[PDB]
RNA sequence: UGUUCACCCACUAAUAGGGAACGUGAGCUGGGUUUAGACCGUCGUGAGACAGGUUAGUUUUACCCUACUGAUGAUGUGUUGU
RNA sequence: CACGAUCCUUCUGACCUUUUGGGUUUUAAGCAGGAGGUGUCAGAAAAGUUACCACAGGGAUAACUGGCUUGUGGCGGCCAAG
RNA sequence: GAAUGGAUGAACGAGAUUCCCACUGUCCCUACCUACUAUCCAGCGAAACCACAGCCAAGGGAACGGGCUUGGCGGAAUCAG
RNA sequence: AAGCAUCGCGAAGGCCCGCGGCGGGUGUUGACGCGAUGUGAUUUCUGCCCAGUGCUCUGAAUGUCAAAGUGAAGAAAUUCA
RNA sequence: GGAGCGUCGGGCCCAUACCCGGCCGUCGCCGGCAGUCGAGAGUGGACGGGAGCGGCGGGGGCGGCGCGCGCGCGCGCCCGCCCCCGGAGCCCCGCGGACGCUACGCCGCGACGAGUAGGAGGGCCGCUGCGGUGAGCCUUGAAGCCUAGGGCGCGGGCCCGGGUGGAGCCGCCGCAGGUGCAGAUCUUGGUGGUAGUAGCAAAUAUUCAAACGAGAACUUUGAAGGCCGAAGUGGAGAAGGGUU
RNA sequence: CGGCUCGCUGGCGUGAGCCGGGCGUGGAAUGGAGUGCCUAGUGGGCCACUUUUGGUAAGCAGAACUGGCGCUGCGGGAUGA
RNA sequence: CGAAAGACUAAUCGAACCAUCUAGUAGCUGGUUCCCUCCGAAGUUUCCCUCAGGAUAGCUGGCGCUCUCGCACACGCAGUUU
RNA sequence: ACCCACCCGACCCGUCUUGAAACACGGACCAAGGAGUCUAACACGUGCGCGAGUCGGGGGCUCGCACGAAAGCCGCCGUGGCGCAAUGAAGGUGAAGGCCGGCGCGCUCGCCGGCCGAGGUGGGAUCCCGAGGCCUCUCCAGUCCGCCGAGGGCGCACCACCGGCCCGUCUCGCCCGCCGCGCCGGGGAGGUGGAGCACGAGCGCACGUGUUAGGACCCGAAAGAUGGUGAACUAUGCCUGGGC
RNA sequence: CGCGACCUCAGAUCAGACGUGGCGACCCGCUGAAUUUAAGCAUAUUAGUCAGCGGAGGAGAAGAAACUAACCAGGAUUCCCUCAGUAACGGCGAGUGAACAGGGAAGAGCCCAGCGCCGAAUCCCCGCCCCGCGGCGGGGCGCGGGACAUGUGGCGUACGGAAGACCCGCUCCCCGGCGCCGCUCGUGGGGGGCCCAAGUCCUUCUGAUCGAGGCCCAGCCCGUGGACGGUGUGAGGCCGGUAGCGGCCCCCGGCGCGCCGGGCCCGGGUCUUCCCGGAGUCGGGUUGCUUGGGAAUGCAGCCCAAAGCGGGUGGUAAACUCCAUCUAAGGCUAAAUACCGGCACGAGACCGAUAGUCAACAAGUACCGUAAGGGAAAGUUGAAAAGAACUUUGAAGAGAGAGUUCAAGAGGGCGUGAAACCGUUAAGAGGUAAACGGGUGGGGUCCGCGCAGUCCGCCCGGAGGAUUCAACCCGGCGGCGGGUCCGGCCGUGUCGGCGGCCCGGCGGAUCUUUCCCGCGCGGGGGACCGUCCCCCGACCGGCGACCGGCCGCCGCCGGGCGCAUUUCCA
């Protein structure tokens, strides 16, 4: 919508909302970023406080498959399955204790944060952090690793 | 020039982009083509799948994909000869063949194996003349069906093996996951370096007895 | 002497001083400054430089308005002349 | 007051990390602190000339006039030692 | 200041100066005459330039106004200059 | 411009062209020639300066001086000679 | 004997300033109104027993919290009632509610209003095209154009009358843009003033008659006077032209 | 006021930090405050009072303070930032 | 190409013309199209091969939000003063 | 609104400028054209859909497309993007705490059972409780309805502060673990770096403003490069003619 | 000094073939800038980009791993999405910048040299016959030539291959012709031709209607046809068309059957014995360019210059070592993909004659330039030419009458005909250039009036005329509202039926393989859980979700009511 725009608003007055005084000239500054070093340096060093320079290792043919590893937090382990299986459990009297396989449901790491609901449950997955597995013991569980 | 805080962005546009822009205003009238060439191949091949041949079973490389499961290139020719099919006839009958691919796992193998095996049973030879010889099927299956199938022949469905909720023995809770992945991860790294020591150690053992 | 300025001769009553966009280039002139050619000296490795000297080097337009100069005319007085 | 960023180099530091299919060793790359300098000192690597000259602009800026000023120049008082 | 040539030098030069003789309107100091124009008419017929325009004095003003302020004043339409 | 004076070259050469060629110009030429500079007829002269910047001559007697080649240690990249 | 100068009076003169008033807009009001009592608001109403001229016998406070239009009252007759707006008749009405109420509406009180550069809002301002929509308009005359006609709007603009013209065009709701000109020594086209002006002045020169012809300064013929003056204004070619 | 905590500090005590209670207008005058995002234009200025540096001075150059003009008309100063 | 003037090379020469790269780049000139309404600046900061330009603060506008109570029943803030 | 008169006011616009009626530039006059665009990327604001998700592409299935190159649908619905987790150069690591009881010597350290489960201070719109009034035509009783409400509470969002957790890093220290007892692995206390966590807010679409990259608001160089055309002028050489 | 083989070389207007130029949007191979950005500039960037040269095709190129990876592994090329503005490059500044995996579009795989076996078993050209001949082919027959052992053909190529012995099972595939049958998806393939519904119906406007009103149901008729165009305005039905698995006629394609002529004796597994790979290439150094590729990604020149349990790769130089992975130095290959040139079509929220292409027109035209090159302007009478016969003035151009046309106030550059500018006619003014703002006045132009504008509307009072009713009941119809929820339909929350649950389905990582079927898995049952539906009773919100009676009210019609009512009129 041109209709919308501001330059509609514009028509009649001289300078187009750009000043007479400076103009809207071509470029003032340099093209881009242009003077990051000189002369836009504030600009760069107090919104951008880091660009200029080099930083820890180069990795010539990194591929990303490699370092593959989603994660997930007991938060929301649960989640994971359905609802029938935490509820039948914390039932059934055998202290049975559903299997969550990790892996299954995309996710390589089980992370630590968040209150499991005291329920036992055998957890597969890759690997595990020392909270998240202490935690599950805590509950009354077993970690599983699986490659 | 910049102005108070934002991406310090760089645009790709330095080249003569616009002599080479390529608009999209095909893709309808690509899409139709397509499909009515589609409809085409299956009117050529008659009672044939329209899909094309019937492909491997395939697990993807790189611990990313490694779970997942797909249609391959073609079957190995381990697979075929288990089987009983020819590689010159496997083509023949609409059973994809690479010799590209390698046979590691047993695993892989015999489930590809048995895939073949089904395809053979569900499939439907017709004779090469209207007057049967041997191989070609009889003419009830044939009257019944000269019918194509649509989508892929025997379609993969990467799928799971359900679990009972077990008790948890004693020991299972006993296990230290995480430190057990540390350790393991120690003795990889120090694996060659401990050897190393163990060898000049021995050197040590011998040299005293010299 | 391009000069302004200066000086000297001569006359004179006196050879006072100034201004007007340092009056006055569609008034002239162009001798001088102040393009391009060239010469000399000094300076510069050099290209080149020189309120240092020298010579050669295109000076356009008015029919508009005004101003001024002259030339017909104009309103009035009934018309016309004296 | 007596001093210097990125990048690069150099030295020092840890039974340190990486050096990519795995392992040993050189090498290289990282991480952290000094040093090698930017005096146009928040930090390009840089000589002239143009009267053969050119372009964008500038009365933000010279070379006239005209303004203000009047030191300087010119002209004129007061006082009165001579 | 010596082939970055010094010094000379007959002949020559649409070259640069100085003086003399002659000659002259260069001048004192201007005048008269002729042709072609300009001038007027018939016919034909452009251009540049143009914010609006077009009398002055002083004032103030971006510090020299046609316009503004205060005064002077102002009379159609035009011709050659 | 004649005149004067320097300089290079005896041809697998001087000077020069050309993207390239067992290419081409001088050259259908050979030092009384070709090429490169200065000065500028004649007359009369043409002083001193080789420190500077140029040019040039000589060269195991010799400081430095690259790539290769030669030796050196190293497991090798290598480093050193 | 100021229309001068210094000191001082009264009186009067007028700014877009100040005051009062109108009207337009903006801002603000926990602003008001989807239908109700109520103006320093400081209650309203069951309902039960006991009773009645009783009451709640509290400050020169000068008073607000309590008093003189009734509480009980006139009627039916000490007892009963003290009744219903489909009817009290209404200044308040709680039974139902605008002439008003496109709630993006309507209404009320205050205050305020310079503006470049710049920002924002609203335009039932304007242009062209698309989806919808106006049982829109139009040869019984569309667009455009013109108008000393009538009006509206602060304004951008718009509407009507008359004329001209001769085929299409508009209102509303949305969408979209190659969307609004005084300038750019702007681009293209057209027209002025200048102006019936400058000008049609290089190389000696024309004159008389007749003819033709609508028409002769200029054509043609004749006569005369002139020039070019064989390095020609003569007679022939080259190149170039291309039918002259 | 009452009590707890301390790895600080220390003859005992400090000092801080925590809980639990007890107490209200604490000079004048004025006004509704607080807070966060996006953000254009601007970054030639000039002038006057007073202060003030350079300069003989300047309608000069340069600072301070406030107010102006610039962006702003209107009455007056004839005329006028 | 030049008996040398930077001369000449199709009215063009201190680097011809024609087309393209090309809408070359411009901190610099010029221009930049309707109405009303409300708010309304700056020429100062530090940095910059910066001084006819940018950056950054400042000054402006817009959008808001959180609370406050003239609904007899207020806390906080100020180009003052005490 | 057409013309004319008179009094008062009144300099020509545009523009750069501290300052323009300027002896600053552009502008004779009229018509038509004529300059902030589109794409991409980011940011913040706003509207809508869904919400720990969201998403649509790309593809596919449904038609000869009249309208369709649409519309619809898809275990493709999610390969994948963005989001839901950070931090470290990296190897890597990765967001919980409290309380109670017991057992180890409660050793502000190590291990075993139960309970609560995202901490606390101040301030917080707002809800909640509410002594008490304040009347009712009488003296008391007395449920119902309000109005106000002193006083007390739970306290959103948000802010300030103090604790806590994760990753890097240092300092100090004492214990645990086992298929591999090791230059192995794991913890603790106290500082300190992090674009962190501390009961989520994103994703898609649309519109606006701003900032860029692009011809990039429009017009403007002197230049630079590549490839071609010219010696009909003129410069110089040569060939062949002519002339004095 | 002969004649004859071969080898290397010549010449032919020898016989018969081919190549040469163009086009150039897309494609392949070279070559290759500089404006530009970096606020300067030189590396970088612009950019392997414009210009230059070469060569193609309907596509090209690429392509069947000396590949990815490091996984539980994938498996030619190309294309899209994504990876990713990432890893990386970079005066680590400006800026640049891929790949693998994953998901799709498509999908196709092969052949030599060598090593070997087979009497060269092969090829080309002659010449005679039969067929076939507008893409020169088949079959036969020739002591007819040549090519070829310096190596042609069959088998065979890394997926292994060959040759042997016995295990098994059995024998259709190709082409040259000649016929003939079913016309074979936009729903009869392609092309060509010719055809196919319904008003010129009634009135009426008009210069002319395709307009306006009507016509057995918005009117008649067709409608698988109401797209578009044409026709004197606006047309489903006037004409062409449009629709239709409509028709007919030609031709051509493509596939189905028959006959003939030829070719063709073409397998698989199992055990044994043999067989095996492209050199001035890899690799190294190097210099130059190139890349994201960084102690060298790729391509080059030069110098060096290999091996065979080798060689290559395994994204940091090197040595040692294990692993993995390909097999290089020969070749072919459809498909998805590209397409501002061409031929032929279709469409558009585009432009509408200063726009849109330079070009709506006799435009790459006129014209200019020696040449390379530059490069315009320019659309419209009217429905129909009916384009003005004739008279008259004039040498004529030009007029005046006359006429055509609805109109020439449309007259051949003619639709509409703005402004600037000019002529005239009318009005008004005029010594401070004009013009302008505010305020009045004077004059004009038209516009509204009034030949009183006293403007209307209620209600009322009076005096005149006027028809019929209001009021009241009676009969009918319709509407509103109401509660008794009275009776029944209707639906919210709850409870009861466990009743739909199998006569109720989906979903589930809940379970069971006691089940069934197909091969521990898939599909289906069978339990279970969640969710959605029947039966009746009870309570409650009795809800605009409705009916039936009853009630009350309102309205309309029709009856009655004749005049102290009832409206009308002045
Ligand atoms: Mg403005
Ligand atoms: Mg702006
Ligand atoms: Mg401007
Ligand atoms: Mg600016
Ligand atoms: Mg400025
Ligand atoms: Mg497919
Ligand atoms: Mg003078
Ligand atoms: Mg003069
Ligand atoms: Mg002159
Ligand atoms: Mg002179
Ligand atoms: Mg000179
Ligand atoms: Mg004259
Ligand atoms: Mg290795
Ligand atoms: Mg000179
Ligand atoms: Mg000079
Ligand atoms: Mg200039
Ligand atoms: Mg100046
Ligand atoms: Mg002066
Ligand atoms: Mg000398
Ligand atoms: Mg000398
Ligand atoms: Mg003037
Ligand atoms: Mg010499
Ligand atoms: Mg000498
Ligand atoms: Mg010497
Ligand atoms: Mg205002
Ligand atoms: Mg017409
Ligand atoms: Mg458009
Ligand atoms: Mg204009
Ligand atoms: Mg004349
Ligand atoms: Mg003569
Ligand atoms: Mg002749
Ligand atoms: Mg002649
Ligand atoms: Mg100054
Ligand atoms: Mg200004
Ligand atoms: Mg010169
Ligand atoms: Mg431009
Ligand atoms: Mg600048
Ligand atoms: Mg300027
Ligand atoms: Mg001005
Ligand atoms: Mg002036
Ligand atoms: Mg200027
Ligand atoms: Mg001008
Ligand atoms: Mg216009
Ligand atoms: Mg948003
Ligand atoms: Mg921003
Ligand atoms: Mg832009
Ligand atoms: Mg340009
Ligand atoms: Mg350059
Ligand atoms: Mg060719
Ligand atoms: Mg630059
Ligand atoms: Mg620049
Ligand atoms: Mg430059
Ligand atoms: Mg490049
Ligand atoms: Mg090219
Ligand atoms: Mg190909
Ligand atoms: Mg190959
Ligand atoms: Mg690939
Ligand atoms: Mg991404
Ligand atoms: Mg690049
Ligand atoms: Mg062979
Ligand atoms: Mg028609
Ligand atoms: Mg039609
Ligand atoms: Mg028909
Ligand atoms: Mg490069
Ligand atoms: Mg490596
Ligand atoms: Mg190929
Ligand atoms: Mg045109
Ligand atoms: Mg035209
Ligand atoms: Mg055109
Ligand atoms: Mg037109
Ligand atoms: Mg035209
Ligand atoms: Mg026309
Ligand atoms: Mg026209
Ligand atoms: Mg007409
Ligand atoms: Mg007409
Ligand atoms: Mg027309
Ligand atoms: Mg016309
Ligand atoms: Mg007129
Ligand atoms: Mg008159």
């Amino acid at each position: 919508p041109s209709r919308l725009r501001k330059t509609r608003k514009l028509r009649g007055h001289v300078s187009h909302g750009h000043g007479r005084i400076g103009k809207h000239r071509k470029h003032p500054g340099g093209r881009g970023n242009a003077g990051g070093m000189h002369h836009h340096r504030i600009n760069f060093d107090k919104y951008h406080p880091g660009y200029f320079g080099k930083v820890g290792m180069r990795h010539y043919h990194l591929k990303r498959n490699q370092s593959f590893c989603p994660t997930v937090n007991l938060d929301k382990l649960w989640t994971l399955v359905s609802e029938q299986t935490r509820v039948n459990a914390a039932k059934n009297k055998t202290g049975a204790a559903p299997i969550i396989d990790v892996v299954r449901s995309g996710y390589y790491k089980v992370l630590g944060k968040g209150k499991l609901p005291k329920q036992p449950v055998i957890v597969k997955a890759k690997f595990f952090s020392r909270r998240a597995e202490e935690k599950i013991k805590g509950v009354g569980g077993a970690c599983v690793l699986v490659a | 020039a910049p102005s108070r805080n934002g991406m310090i962005l760089k645009p790709h546009f330095h080249k003569d982009w616009q002599r080479r822009v390529a608009t999209w205003f095909n893709q309808p009238a690509r899409k139709i083509r397509r499909r009515k060439a589609r409809q085409a191949r299956a009117r050529r091949i008659a009672p044939r799948p329209a899909s094309g041949p019937l492909r491997p079973i395939v697990r993807c490389p790189t611990v990313r994909y490694h779970t997942k499961v797909r249609a391959g290139r073609g079957f190995s020719l381990e697979e075929l000869r288990v089987a009983g099919i020819h590689k010159k006839v496997a083509r023949t009958i609409g059973i994809s063949v690479d010799p590209r691919r390698r046979n590691k796992s047993t695993e892989s193998l015999q489930a590809n194996v048995q895939r073949l095996k089904e395809y053979r049973s569900k499939l439907v030879l017709f004779p090469r003349k209207p007057s049967a010889p041997k191989k070609g099927d009889s003419s009830a299956e044939e009257l019944k069906l000269a019918t194509q199938l649509t989508g892929p022949v025997m379609p993969i469905r990467n799928v799971f093996k359900k679990e009972k909720a077990r008790v948890i023995t004693e020991e299972e809770k006993n296990f230290k996951a995480f430190a057990s992945l540390r350790m393991a991860r120690a003795n990889a790294r120090l694996f060659g370096i401990r050897a190393k020591r163990a060898k000049e150690a021995a050197e040590q053992d011998v040299e005293k007895k010299k």
